[PDB]
């Protein structure tokens, strides 16, 4: 994520991986979304299900 | 209640940075 | 000097004295005196030492506590239109203590 | 100028504008915040000395000064970048022609050049394109 000048992107790529941690091999990261968002942004959380 | 244990990124974090098309 | 003095002339005689080849040191603008009014309309009343100004006035008034807020653009009373009016585009700030 | 939306008989103070923040304020970013701007030493949650507010009125009160009436001032930010576009002017729709040397002004960007179906791999968020060196090599069709 960044919100440079608003416009926050989410770039994104899924993959069943060996599964084992945060991997190695080098993987691109595709765009998904871009929206405009032009607001003020801090600080992350996250909900859980 | 979570753990907070630290690692290395290694490489990785490169995403496409414009909308325009590459090769070799 | 000027807000050290003895006799303050009241709203009669505003009393100025024209601020020119100064510094605008406004440290003892802050601590003297608790205050009692202190509004800023048109400079900051913080941001304001970065500023460098030609000249400026200071009147020295001695009114009462009704008074103290009367002085204000835009107003009306007997010491806001027939002693002494402020002027609507005043940019300035006011000390009352 | 805007005197007959923003002045009315008597004063009209509604408007407001701020001139005491902590910092200085980045581009388009808002700070609508009603905190009570203590410089001061002391906490001042409240109002009083050396703790005032941090926007004022602006004042619109009918006409007092030609440099002083009510401007109703609007901005209109564009970005002009390889991104795929959303507004435009008038449209002419002339059917694409290829293996023929055209002037083309696809989605703005306007030159000379021959068109043809290409086997290149354009991702479906991609859609100006480039070769080596920084130029726009291949255009995927908007629509077919
Ligand atoms: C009113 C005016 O024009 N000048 C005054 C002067 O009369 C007065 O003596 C001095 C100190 O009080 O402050 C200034
Ligand atoms: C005015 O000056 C005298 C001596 O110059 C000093 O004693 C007095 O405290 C001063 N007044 C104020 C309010 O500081
Ligand atoms: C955004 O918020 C941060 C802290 O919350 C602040 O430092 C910054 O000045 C703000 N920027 C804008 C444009 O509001
Ligand atoms: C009209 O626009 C839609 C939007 O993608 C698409 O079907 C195509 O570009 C146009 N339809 C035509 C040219 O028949």
């Amino acid at each position: 994520f960044k919100n440079i000048d608003g416009y926050f992107k989410i770039y994104s790529k899924h993959t069943p991986i060996i599964g084992r941690d945060f991997p190695q091999g080098f993987s691109a990261l595709e765009p998904l979304v871009d929206l405009p968002i032009g607001i003020n942004i801090t600080r992350f959380q996250t909900l859980l299900a | 209640t979570t753990t907070q244990s630290y690692t290395n990124s290694f490489t990785r974090g490169v995403y496409y940075p414009d909308k325009v098309f590459r090769s070799s | 000097e000027v807000f050290n003095a003895t006799r303050f002339a009241s709203v009669y005689a505003w009393n100025r004295t024209r601020i020119s080849n100064c510094v605008a040191d406004y440290s003892v603008l802050y601590n003297f005196a608790p205050f009692f009014a202190f509004k800023c309309y048109g400079v900051s009343p913080t941001k304001l030492n970065d500023l460098c100004f030609t000249n400026v006035y200071a009147d020295s008034f001695v009114i009462k506590g009704n008074e103290v807020s009367q002085i204000a653009p835009g107003q009306t009373g007997n010491i806001a239109d027939y002693n002494y009016k402020l002027p609507d585009d005043f940019t300035g700030c006011v000390i009352a203590w | 100028n805007s005197n007959k939306l923003d002045s009315k008989h008597s004063g009209n103070y509604d408007y407001w504008y701020r001139l005491f923040r902590k910092s200085k304020l980045k581009p388009f970013e808002r700070d609508i915040s009603t905190e009570i701007y203590q410089a001061g030493n002391k906490p001042c949650k409240g109002k009083g000395p050396n703790c005032y507010f941090p926007l004022q009125s602006y004042g619109f009160r009918p006409t007092y000064g030609v440099g002083h009436q009510p401007y109703r001032v609007v901005v209109l930010s564009f970005e002009l970048l390889h991104a795929p576009a959303t507004v435009c002017g008038p449209k002419k729709s002339t059917n694409l022609v290829k293996n023929k040397c055209v002037n083309f002004n696809f989605n703005g960007l306007t030159g000379t050049g021959v068109l043809t179906k290409s086997n290149k791999k354009f991702l479906p968020f991609q859609q100006f394109g480039r070769d080596i060196v920084d130029t726009t090599d291949a255009v995927r069709d908007p629509q077919t």
